[PDB]
C-alpha cells in the first residue's frame, strides 16, 4: 500500500495550488490517497483527511459558485457606472434636441394656477402646476 | 454555403436563422420604441418637427416589429423549431420545407413593412387597423396596403409553422414518448400551434375584408355601404388576444424549463400544468370581447365578458403558484436563466394584477385608451416575451451554439434590463390613472414628469441591450477562451450536496430532457439511432 | 448531404476564419438594425 | 405513495447494505437525505458502515455534514452528535467542524 | 446480371435492390411491385412480420446493476436514452447517454446502462 | 434481416429530404406578388403586367414543388407509413384552417344581419338585399357537386377494387364535372343581378363566393393531377394519399357549398 | 407507358440534385429561372419611383 | 377637473360615476395589494433561504391538498371582488328618468355640440364645434392643449345624457372627471348618462386614434349654476 | 432516545403561506386605510360644506 506517511510539500496547503497542477499530479495524489484510504481512518494524517476533503467536497472545479469571490463588486460597479452613463447620454440628447415648449414656464404655471383657482377646480386635490424651474 | 442555409431543410439552421431575424427586427423595433420615447420625453413635438403622423407611423411599427417579428418568430420560430425536433428526439421536424418557406416568408414580410413606412405617405393607424382610420378616405396611399400584407406574411408564417409544429409532434414522438410524459416546453408550442391553428384564420379573413373595402369599393365596414366597424373589432380582437396568449404560452413553457433544472427539483404536477396551459389557451378564445367594453356592448354581454375575463386568471394563478412550489424547497443557483425566471415571476405577477384590475366593465370605463392599458400590457407582453427570451437564450445558448457567454456581463445585462423597465412601465400606470390618452404625439403639460422618466428608462433598456450585444461578439469569439477559464459557469446543474467531484465529472450533465446530453454544437442529423426512452 | 459540423458552422457566418476584422460586420449587421427607423425617420421628414 | 419513517428506515437499510462502489453509496445518500426528514440514527450508522465499506473517507464526513445542513436545531444536532459518538470513534471520521480551525 | 427485387427479407443486399416488377397493363399497381426504397422495405416488413423501425420502449424490469448492466443495442457509438426506475414511473425521467467505451449510470435508480454496437463499418 | 444490412438504411421512418429552393423561390414569388399589387392597385404600376407575372412564378414554382414531392413519394420512396400518417394529419389541419376562414365570414354576415336596426312593425325582416330570383342556378350546382362526391367515393371504392377502368372514367367523370360547375359559376357571376357594393349582405356573399371559386379552382387542379398520376400508374391500390387528400377536400367543399347555399337562400332571405 | 420502374431506377442512379433528374425537367426549369429573375428584379426596381412620389404615366 | 402633475391617482370626481368607480377600484386594489405582497414575500423568501439550500428538496412532488387550495382560493376572491364590479355595472347602465340632453358629435379633429332641446332664433336648435386653441393664440393663463374656443356649458345637477356619434373617423368622447369615456362610430351613436355635483372646468381629449389631428381635440366641460346656465344659454 | 424529526417543510411552508398573508394584509390595510379613506374623508368634508353654502 503506503509508506509511513505523505509529505506535507504535496499533501498541506492544496487548497491555493490544486487548480494550478498538472493532471498526472493531479491523479498520482489521488491514487496515493485513495491507496491511503485503505487503512482505518484513525491512522491518517490530519493533512492527508484534509487533501482528500478537498479532493471530494471542495469548492474548485465543478463545485466553483457562479461569482468567484469579487464579483458582486463588479456587478454593483458595472450597473452603478451603467445607470450613471444612461443618464448622461439621456442627458445629452436632452440638451442636444428639439427646443422645449413655451408653457413650462414659472409665471405661466402660476397664471394657469390662477385661472384653476377662480373655476375651483380640483377641491380637495392637488390643482397647484408649478412642477418647473 | 448556399446550399446549407438558402435550400435549408434541417431544423436547426432554420431555427438559427430565425433567432437572427428576430434580433435583427427587434433591434429595429427597439429604436422605433427609443424615438417614441424621445419625441414623448417632453410636451411637444421637439425631435420630430410636427409631424404627427410620423408618431403614429413609429407607434404602428414599434407594435408589429415587436409583435410579429421578434417575439413570434423567435418563441415559435428559433426555440420552437431547434428543440420541437430535439426534445422529443425527432430526427428533424416533418414537413421541412414548409418550415423553410415559413421562415424565409418572414422577411418578405419586413421588406414590405420597411417599405410601407418608406413609401409615400405612412400607415398611420396603429397595429389595430381599424377603419375607417384605414379607409381610402382617412388613409390614401399603399401604405396600409402594404403593411397589411405584411401582417398577412406573418400569419402565412405562423400558421405554417404551428401546422408543422402540430404535426411533428404529433407523429415523430420517439420510442417512449407517449403524449403523459412529454416535456413541458413541447407541451407549450403544441398548446400554442393549436391555438394559432384555430385563430389565425380569422385574422386572415378580417385583413382580407379591410383590404376589399379599401382597394375594391366594396362595404364590410364603410358606413356609406351599410357596413360597420364593429365587424373589424370583433374580428380582430378575436384574432387579438388569442395572440397575445399565443405569445405567453412558450413564456410559461421555457420558464417552467428554467425553473425546474435550476431549483434542481421537478416541476409541481407537469399534468396540472399542462391543464392549465390548456385552458388558459381554449379560454383566451371566448374573452375576446373584453377590448371593447367602451364600444356600447350591452349589460348581460359585458357582465358575461368580465366574469369570463376575470376567470381566465385562475389558470395562471394555478401556473404562478406551482411556480413558486417548484422554487420552493431546492437550490436555486443564481445564474442569469435563473435570475430572469425570477423577476419574470415577480413583474408578470405585476402586470397580471394590474389587468385584472383592467378587466372589470364597470372599471374599464376610465381606463380604455389610457396608460392603464399601455402600462398593463407592456408590462406583461414586455416582460412575458423579452425576459422569457433571454431566459432562453442564456439557458440554451451554450447547448445550441457551443460558446459561453461572460457570466458577469449576463448579471449585468439582467440587472440593467430589470431596473431599467421596472422604471420605465411603472410610470406609464400613474399617466392612465390620471388620464393620459393613447397615441399622442404631444399631451398635456402635467403629465412632463412621468413622460421624463420614462424616457430615462427607455435608455436604460437600450443600454441593457446594447450590453446585449456585446455579450453576443464576446460569446462569439471568446467561447472556448471563456469554457477554459473562470468567466462562465460550465457545468449548469451544480453537483448535489453529498456528490464527489469525480463522480460528478463522470455524470455532469443531469437534465430532465435531451437536448443537455447533446454535444455542444450539436450534430447535424443526431439520433442516427432512434432515442428510446422507459 | 452531408454538413460539416464543427464548433463554428453551425451559423451562416464566418467569425474566426476571416480577411477582415468581425467585430465590424457583427455591429454594422445590428447597427443596420437599429438604424433603419432612423433613415425612415429621415426620408419621412424629408418629404 | 406515502410512507412512514420506520419503512423509510428499512428501505433505507437495505439499499445502504446493498450499495457497493463509491457511486452507489454516494447516490442512495442523496436520495436518503432528499426528504422532509432527517434520517435515523440507525440509517446513519449504516451509511457509515457503507463507508467504511468502500474505502473512502470524505462521503463519511459529507454524512455528518449534510446531517448538520438537515437538521433544524443545533441541539439536536449535538442530540445526533452524541448519540452516534461510538461508530465515530470507532471508524476514526473527523467532524468538518473539527478539521478545519477558523 | 441484374441485380435482384428481394422477395423477401434476408435477401437484400444494398437499396438497389427495392425495385419490383410492375403492373401489366389493366389493373391497378399493387403495392408489392410499385412501392420502391425505404417504402418497400417496410413494405417486405410490414408482410413477414418484422416490424423495422423498432419502437420498443426501455425495458425497465430489473435495475440494471454494474455487474448485470442492461445492455442496449445501438447503430452508432452514443445512444440517449431516457430511465424512469425500477418500474416504468418511478423517479422523474432522466436522460443518459451511454456510449462505446464508458457505461452510463443513472445517479437515480442506480441503473447501468452499457452500449453494444451493431456497428460494422 | 443481418445487422450489417440494417445498418445500410435509414433507421426511422421520417423522410429526411435533400435540400431543396422552392421554399426561397415560393419567398421571393410571394414577395413579389404581393409587392407588385400593391403597387399597381394605387396607381403606380399602370399596365398590370407585373402581378400576372409574379403570380405566373409563383404557380410555377408551386408546380415545381408538387412535382419534386410526387417524385419524391413514387420514384424515390421515402414516403413510409409513419409519413403517410403525418402528410395526412397535415392536410386535415390545414382544412380545417380555410373551414375556419369560411366561417369567420358567416360569422361576420350572422353579426350583421342577425342583429341589424329593428324594424318594430313587420318581422321576417329583409328591408335592403340581393335582387330576385337567386334560385335554380344553385339548384344545378347543389346537385352536381352532390353527383361530384357520389361519383368520387364510386371511383375510390373502383381503386381500392382494383378495376383500373372504372375508376380512371370516374375520375374523368368527376373533374369534367366540377370544372362544368367552376365555369357556371363564373358564368352566374357574369350573367348576376346585382353588384358588390349593393350592402353588405352582397358584399360578404360575392367574397365569400369567389373564395369559394379560388377553391374549387384549387379541387380541379387536385383533381387533375391525381387523374394524371393515376393515367401514369403512380397511384397504387394501397398507397394512395393523393386521393385521399382529393376526396377529403372534395367532401369539405360540398358541406360548405351546401352550407353557405341553404343560410344564403332559404334560412337568410 | 408505365414508366414508374425506370423512373425508380433513373432517380435512385443519379448524382444530380433532386429537381434535376429525370430528363424532361431542364426544359422545364431554365425557363423557370430566367422568368423569376426578371420576376424578382423588376419590382425592385419600381420602389425608389414610388417613395419619389412618381406614379404611373398615362392612365 | 385638470390633470395634477405628479399624479398618482384619478382626479377629483364630480359625479356619482366617477366617486362609484373609484371606491370600486380601491376595493380592488385592497385585494390585490394583498395578493401581490403575498407574492412578493414569498418570491423574497424563497430565494433569500434557498439560494443557500444545499440539499434539493426534490421528492416534493404531488401535493394535492395545496393543489385545491389553489384551485380554490383564487375562485373565492374572484366571487369577492366580481361581487361589487356586477352591483356597480348594474347601478351605472341605465338611464334613470333624466331630464336633458345633448348631443356631441366629433368630426374629423374637431367636436361640435348640439343642445337637443333649446332653440336658438325661431325654431332652430344651437350648436358649436370646439376646435383647439393653436399654440400662437394662447394667453397668459391658459393651458396648452386643453384649452378650445368654445366652452361647452353644462347645467349643475340634473341627470344629463349625453348622446355621441362620429362624423368620419370613430373617436372618443373622454372625460375622466365625468367618469365618461364613450366610442363614436358613425354608424350608430351611443348614450351614456351623468350628474355633475359642483361647478367646474373638466377637461377631456379624444382617447382613441384619429390620424395626426388626435392629441388636439380637447373636450372643455363647465358645469356652472342653472341661473348662470340660462344666462349663457340666451346670451349664446 | 431522539423524536424522529418528520415534516419541517410542511410547518415552514403553511408559516411562510400564513407569514405571506399577514403582510399583504399589511400592506394593503396601509394602502386602504391610508390613502381611500383619506380621499373619501376630504370628498365628504368639501361636499358638506358645498351643502352647507348652499343652505
Ligand atoms: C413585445 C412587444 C413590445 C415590447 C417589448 C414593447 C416595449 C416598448 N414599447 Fe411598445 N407597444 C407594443 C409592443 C411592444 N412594446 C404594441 C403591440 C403597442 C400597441 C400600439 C398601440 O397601442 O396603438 C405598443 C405601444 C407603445 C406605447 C404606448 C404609447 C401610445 O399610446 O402610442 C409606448 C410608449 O412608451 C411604446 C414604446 C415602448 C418602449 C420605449 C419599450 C421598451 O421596453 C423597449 C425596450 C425593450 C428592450 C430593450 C427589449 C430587449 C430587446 C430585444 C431585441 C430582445 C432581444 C431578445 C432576444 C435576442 C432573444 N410602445
Ligand atoms: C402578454 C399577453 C397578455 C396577457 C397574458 C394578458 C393577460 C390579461 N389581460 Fe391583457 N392585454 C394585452 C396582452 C395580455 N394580457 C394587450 C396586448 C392589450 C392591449 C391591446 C391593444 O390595445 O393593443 C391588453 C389589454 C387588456 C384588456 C383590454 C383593455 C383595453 O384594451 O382597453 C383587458 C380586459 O379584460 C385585459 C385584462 C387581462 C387579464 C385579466 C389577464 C389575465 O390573464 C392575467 C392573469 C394573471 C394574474 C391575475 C396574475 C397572476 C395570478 C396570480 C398571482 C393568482 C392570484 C391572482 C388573482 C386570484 C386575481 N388586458
Ligand atoms: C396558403 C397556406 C398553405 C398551407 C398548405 C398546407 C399543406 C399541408 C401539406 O400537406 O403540405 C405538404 C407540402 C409539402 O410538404 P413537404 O414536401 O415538406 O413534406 C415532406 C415529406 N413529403 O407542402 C405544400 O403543399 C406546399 C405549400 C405551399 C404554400 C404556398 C402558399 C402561397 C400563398
Ligand atoms: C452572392 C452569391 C450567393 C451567396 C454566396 C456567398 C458568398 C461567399 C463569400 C461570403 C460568405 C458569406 C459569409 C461571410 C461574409 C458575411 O458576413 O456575409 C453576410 C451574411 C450573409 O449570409 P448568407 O448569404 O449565408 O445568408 C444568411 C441570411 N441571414 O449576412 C450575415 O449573416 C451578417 C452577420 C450577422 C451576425 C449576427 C450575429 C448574431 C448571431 C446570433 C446567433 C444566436 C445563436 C442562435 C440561438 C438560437
Ligand atoms: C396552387 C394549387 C395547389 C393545388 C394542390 C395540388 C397538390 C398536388 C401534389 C400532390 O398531389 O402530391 C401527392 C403527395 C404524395 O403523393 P402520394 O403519396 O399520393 O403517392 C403515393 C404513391 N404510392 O401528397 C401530397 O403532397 C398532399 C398535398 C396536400 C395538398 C397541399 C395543397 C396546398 C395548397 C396551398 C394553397
Ligand atoms: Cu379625435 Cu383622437
Ligand atoms: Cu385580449
Ligand atoms: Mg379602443
Ligand atoms: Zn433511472
Amino acid at each position: 500500500a503506503q509508506t509511513h506517511a505523505l509529505s506535507n510539500a504535496a499533501v498541506m496547503d492544496l487548497q491555493s495550488r490544486w487548480e494550478n497542477m498538472p493532471s498526472t499530479e493531479q491523479q498520482d495524489i489521488v491514487s496515493k490517497l485513495s491507496e491511503r484510504q485503505k487503512l482505518p481512518w484513525a491512522q491518517l494524517t490530519e493533512p492527508e483527511k484534509q487533501a482528500v476533503w478537498y479532493i471530494s467536497y471542495g469548492e474548485w472545479g465543478p463545485r466553483r459558485p457562479v461569482l468567484n469571490k469579487g464579483d458582486s463588486s463588479f456587478i454593483a460597479k458595472g450597473v452603478a457606472a451603467g445607470l450613471l452613463f444612461s443618464v448622461g447620454l439621456f442627458a445629452v440628447v436632452r440638451m442636444a434636441g428639439g427646443q422645449d415648449a413655451k408653457t413650462m414656464n414659472k409665471e405661466w404655471q402660476l397664471k394657469s394656477d390662477e385661472y384653476l383657482k377662480s373655476k375651483n377646480a380640483n377641491p380637495w386635490g392637488g390643482y397647484s402646476q408649478v412642477q418647473s424651474k | 454555403m448556399v446550399q446549407r442555409w438558402l435550400y435549408s431543410t434541417n431544423a436547426k439552421d432554420i431555427a438559427v436563422l430565425y433567432f437572427m431575424l428576430a434580433i435583427f427586427s427587434g433591434m429595429a423595433g427597439t429604436a422605433m420604441s427609443l424615438i417614441i420615447r424621445l419625441e414623448l420625453a417632453a410636451p411637444g413635438s421637439q425631435y420630430l418637427h410636427g409631424n404627427s403622423q410620423l408618431f403614429n407611423v413609429l407607434v404602428v411599427g414599434h407594435a408589429v416589429l415587436m409583435i410579429f417579428f421578434l417575439v413570434m418568430p423567435a418563441l415559435i420560430g428559433g426555440f420552437g423549431n431547434y428543440l420541437l425536433p430535439l426534445m422529443i428526439g425527432a430526427t428533424d421536424t416533418a414537413f421541412p420545407r414548409i418550415n423553410n418557406i415559413a421562415f424565409w416568408v418572414l422577411p418578405m414580410g419586413l421588406v414590405c413593412l420597411v417599405t410601407s413606412t418608406l413609401v409615400e405617405s405612412g400607415a398611420g393607424t396603429g397595429w389595430t387597423v381599424y377603419p375607417p382610420l384605414s379607409s381610402i378616405q382617412a388613409h390614401s396611399g399603399p401604405s396600409v396596403d402594404l403593411a397589411i400584407f405584411a401582417l398577412h406574411l406573418t400569419s402565412i408564417s405562423s400558421l405554417l409553422g404551428a401546422i408543422n409544429f402540430i404535426v411533428t409532434t404529433l407523429n415523430m414522438r420517439t420510442n417512449g414518448m407517449t403524449m403523459h410524459k412529454l416535456p413541458l416546453f413541447v407541451w407549450s408550442i403544441f398548446i400554442t400551434a393549436f391555438l394559432l391553428l384555430l385563430s389565425l384564420p380569422v385574422l386572415s379573413a378580417g385583413i382580407t375584408m379591410l383590404l376589399l373595402d379599401r382597394n375594391f369599393n366594396t362595404s364590410f365596414f364603410e358606413v356609406s355601404g351599410g357596413g360597420d366597424p364593429i365587424l373589424y373589432e370583433h374580428l380582430f380582437w378575436f384574432f387579438g388576444h388569442p395572440e397575445v396568449y399565443i405569445l405567453i404560452i412558450p413564456g410559461f413553457g421555457i420558464i417552467s424549463h428554467v425553473v425546474s433544472t435550476y431549483s434542481k427539483k421537478p416541476v409541481f404536477g407537469e399534468i396540472s400544468m399542462v391543464y392549465a396551459m390548456a385552458s388558459i389557451g381554449l379560454l383566451g378564445f371566448l374573452v375576446w370581447s373584453h377590448h371593447m367594453y367602451i364600444v356600447g356592448l350591452d349589460a348581460d354581454t359585458r357582465a358575461y365578458f368580465t366574469s369570463a375575463t376575470m376567470i381566465i386568471a385562475i389558470p395562471t394563478g394555478i401556473k404562478i403558484f406551482s411556480w413558486l412550489a417548484t422554487i420552493h424547497g431546492g437550490s436555486i443557483r443564481l445564474a442569469t436563466p435563473m435570475l430572469y425566471a425570477i423577476a419574470f415571476l415577480f413583474l408578470f405577477t405585476m402586470g397580471g394584477l394590474t389587468g385584472v384590475a383592467l378587466a372589470n366593465a364597470s372599471l374599464d370605463v376610465a381606463f380604455h385608451d389610457t396608460y392603464y392599458v399601455v402600462g398593463h400590457f407592456h408590462y406583461v407582453l414586455s416582460m412575458g416575451a423579452i425576459f422569457s427570451l433571454f431566459a432562453g437564450y442564456y439557458y440554451w445558448s451554450p447547448q445550441i451554439l457551443g460558446l459561453n457567454y461572460n457570466e458577469k456581463l449576463a448579471q449585468i445585462q439582467f440587472w440593467l434590463i430589470f431596473i431599467g423597465a421596472n422604471v420605465i412601465f411603472f410610470p406609464m400606470h400613474f399617466l392612465g390613472i390620471n388620464g393620459m390618452p393613447r397615441r399622442i404625439p404631444d399631451y398635456p403639460d402635467a403629465f412632463a414628469g412621468w413622460n421624463y422618466v420614462a424616457s430615462i428608462g427607455s435608455f436604460i433598456a437600450t443600454l441593457s441591450l446594447f450590453l446585449f450585444i456585446y455579450i453576443l461578439y464576446d460569446q462569439l469569439v471568446n467561447g472556448l477562451n471563456n469554457k477554459v477559464n473562470n468567466k462562465s459557469v460550465i457545468y449548469n446543474k451544480a453537483p448535489d450536496f453529498v456528490e464527489s467531484n469525480t463522480i460528478f465529472n463522470l455524470n455532469t450533465v443531469k437534465s430532465s430532457s435531451i437536448e443537455f446530453l447533446l454535444t455542444s454544437p450539436p450534430a447535424v442529423h443526431s439520433f442516427n439511432t432512434p432515442a428510446v426512452q422507459s | 448531404v452531408h454538413f460539416k459540423d464543427g464548433v463554428y458552422e453551425n451559423i451562416p457566418f464566418k467569425v474566426k476564419g476571416r480577411k477582415t476584422p468581425y467585430a465590424l460586420s457583427h455591429f454594422g449587421f445590428f447597427a443596420i438594425g437599429f438604424a433603419v427607423p432612423f433613415v425612415a425617420c429621415y426620408v419621412q421628414l424629408k418629404k | 405513495d406515502e410512507e412512514t419513517f420506520e419503512e423509510f428506515t428499512a428501505r433505507y437499510e437495505k439499499e445502504f447494505d446493498e450499495a457497493y462502489d463509491l457511486f452507489e453509496v454516494q447516490r442512495v445518500l442523496n436520495n436518503c437525505f432528499s426528504y422532509d426528514l432527517v434520517p435515523a440514527p440507525a440509517v446513519i450508522e449504516k451509511a457509515l458502515r457503507a463507508a467504511r465499506r468502500v474505502n473512502d473517507l470524505p462521503t463519511a464526513i459529507r454524512v455528518f455534514e449534510a446531517l448538520k445542513y438537515k437538521v433544524e436545531n443545533e441541539d439536536q444536532y449535538k442530540a445526533y452528535l452524541d448519540e452516534l459518538k461510538d461508530v465515530r470513534q470507532e471508524l476514526g471520521v473527523p467532524l468538518k467542524e473539527e478539521l478545519f480551525p477558523s | 446480371p441484374v441485380v435482384k427485387t428481394a422477395q423477401n427479407l434476408a435477401e437484400v443486399n444494398g437499396p438497389e435492390t427495392l425495385i419490383g416488377p410492375g403492373a401489366k397493363e389493366g389493373t391497378v399497381p399493387t403495392d408489392l411491385d410499385q412501392e420502391t426504397g425505404l417504402a418497400r422495405l417496410e413494405l417486405l416488413g410490414k408482410l413477414e412480420g418484422i416490424d423495422v423501425f423498432d419502437t420498443k420502449p426501455l425495458d425497465s424490469s430489473r435495475k440494471g446493476t454494474m455487474k448485470d448492466p442492461i445492455i442496449i443495442e445501438s447503430y452508432d457509438d452514443y445512444r440517449y436514452v431516457g430511465c424512469t426506475g425500477s418500474p416504468a414511473g418511478s423517479h422523474t425521467i432522466m436522460w443518459l447517454k451511454p456510449t462505446v467505451n464508458e457505461v452510463a449510470r443513472c445517479w437515480e435508480c442506480g441503473s447501468v446502462y452499457k452500449l453494444n454496437p451493431v456497428g460494422v463499418p | 434481416m443481418t445487422h450489417l444490412e440494417r445498418s445500410r438504411h435509414q433507421q426511422h421512418p421520417f423522410h429526411m429530404v435533400m435540400p431543396s429552393p422552392w421554399p426561397i423561390v415560393v419567398s421571393f414569388a410571394l414577395l413579389s406578388l404581393a409587392l407588385s399589387t400593391a403597387l399597381t392597385m394605387h396607381g403606380y404600376i399602370g399596365n398590370m403586367n407585373m402581378v400576372y407575372l409574379a403570380l405566373f412564378v409563383l404557380l410555377t414554382s408551386s408546380i415545381l414543388w408538387f412535382r419534386d414531392i410526387v417524385a419524391e413519394a413514387t420514384y424515390l420512396g421515402d414516403h413510409t407509413m409513419a409519413v403517410r400518417k403525418g402528410i395526412n394529419l397535415g392536410f386535415l389541419m390545414f382544412v380545417l384552417s380555410e373551414v375556419l376562414i369560411f366561417a369567420g365570414l358567416f360569422w361576420a354576415y350572422f353579426h350583421s344581419a342577425m342583429s341589424p336596426d329593428v324594424t318594430l312593425g313587420a318581422c321576417w325582416p329583409p328591408v335592403g338585399i340581393e335582387a330576385v330570383q337567386p334560385t335554380e342556378l344553385p339548384l344545378l350546382n347543389t346537385i352536381i357537386l352532390l353527383s361530384s362526391g357520389a361519383t368520387v367515393t364510386y371511383s375510390h371504392h373502383a381503386l381500392i377494387a382494383g378495376n383500373r377502368n372504372k375508376a380512371l372514367s370516374g375520375l374523368l367523370i368527376t373533374f369534367w364535372l366540377i370544372v362544368i360547375f367552376v365555369t357556371c359559376q363564373y358564368i352566374e357571376y357574369t350573367n348576376a343581378a346585382f353588384t358588390i357594393s349593393d350592402g353588405v349582405y352582397g358584399s360578404v356573399f360575392y367574397a365569400g363566393t369567389g373564395l369559394h371559386f379560388l377553391h374549387m379552382v384549387m379541387l380541379a387542379a387536385m383533381l387533375g393531377v391525381n387523374y394524371w398520376r393515376m393515367r401514369n400508374y403512380h397511384l397504387t391500390a394501397g398507397h394512395h394519399v393523393g386521393y385521399e387528400t382529393t376526396i377529403i377536400y372534395t367532401h369539405v367543399l360540398d358541406v360548405i357549398w351546401l352550407f353557405l347555399y341553404v343560410v344564403f337562400y332559404w334560412w337568410g332571405v | 407507358a408505365n414508366k414508374v420502374i425506370q423512373l425508380q431506377k433513373i432517380f435512385q442512379s443519379s448524382t444530380k440534385p433532386l429537381w434535376w433528374r429525370h430528363p424532361r425537367s431542364a426544359l422545364y426549369l431554365y425557363p423557370f429561372y430566367a422568368i423569376f429573375a426578371v420576376a424578382v428584379v423588376t419590382p425592385l426596381l419600381y420602389i425608389p419611383n414610388a417613395i419619389r412620389g412618381i406614379k404611373a404615366k398615362k392612365a | 377637473d385638470v390633470p395634477t402633475p405628479y399624479a398618482c391617482y384619478f382626479q377629483d370626481s364630480a359625479t356619482p360615476n366617477q366617486e362609484g368607480i373609484l371606491e370600486l377600484h380601491d376595493n380592488i386594489m385592497f385585494y390585490l395589494l394583498v395578493i401581490l405582497g403575498l407574492v412578493s414575500w414569498m418570491l423574497y423568501t424563497i430565494v433569500m433561504t434557498y439560494s443557500k439550500n444545499p440539499i434539493a428538496y426534490k421528492y416534493i412532488k404531488h401535493g394535492q391538498t395545496i393543489e385545491v387550495i389553489w384551485t380554490i382560493f383564487p375562485a373565492v376572491i374572484l366571487l369577492i371582488i366580481a361581487f361589487p364590479s356586477f352591483i356597480l355595472l348594474y347601478l351605472c347602465d341605465e338611464v334613470i328618468s333624466p331630464a336633458m340632453t345633448i348631443k356631441a358629435i366629433g368630426y374629423q379633429w374637431y367636436w361640435k355640440y348640439e343642445y337637443s332641446d333649446f332653440i336658438n332664433d325661431s325654431g332652430e336648435t344651437v350648436e358649436f364645434e370646439s376646435y383647439v386653441i393653436p399654440d400662437e393664440l394662447l394667453e397668459e393663463g391658459q393651458l396648452r392643449l386643453l384649452d378650445t374656443d368654445t366652452s361647452m356649458v353644462v347645467p349643475v345637477d340634473t341627470h344629463i345624457r349625453f348622446v355621441v356619434t362620429a362624423a368620419d373617423v370613430i373617436h372618443d368622447f373622454a372625460i375622466p372627471s365625468l367618469g365618461i369615456k364613450v366610442d363614436a362610430t358613425p354608424g350608430r351613436l351611443n348614450q351614456v348618462s351623468a350628474l355633475i355635483q359642483r361647478e367646474g372646468v373638466f377637461y377631456g381629449a379624444c382617447s382613441e386614434l384619429c390620424g395626426t389631428g388626435h392629441a388636439n381635440m380637447p373636450i372643455k366641460i363647465e358645469a356652472v349654476s342653472l341661473p348662470k346656465f340660462l344666462e349663457w344659454l340666451n346670451e349664446q | 432516545t431522539i423524536a424522529p424529526i418528520t415534516g419541517t417543510i410542511k410547518r415552514r411552508v403553511i408559516m411562510d403561506i400564513v407569514l405571506g398573508f399577514s403582510l399583504g394584509g399589511v400592506m394593503a390595510s396601509y394602502w386602504w386605510w391610508g390613502f381611500h379613506m383619506d380621499k373619501i374623508n376630504k370628498r365628504e368634508k368639501f361636499y358638506a360644506e358645498l351643502a352647507e353654502r348652499k343652505k
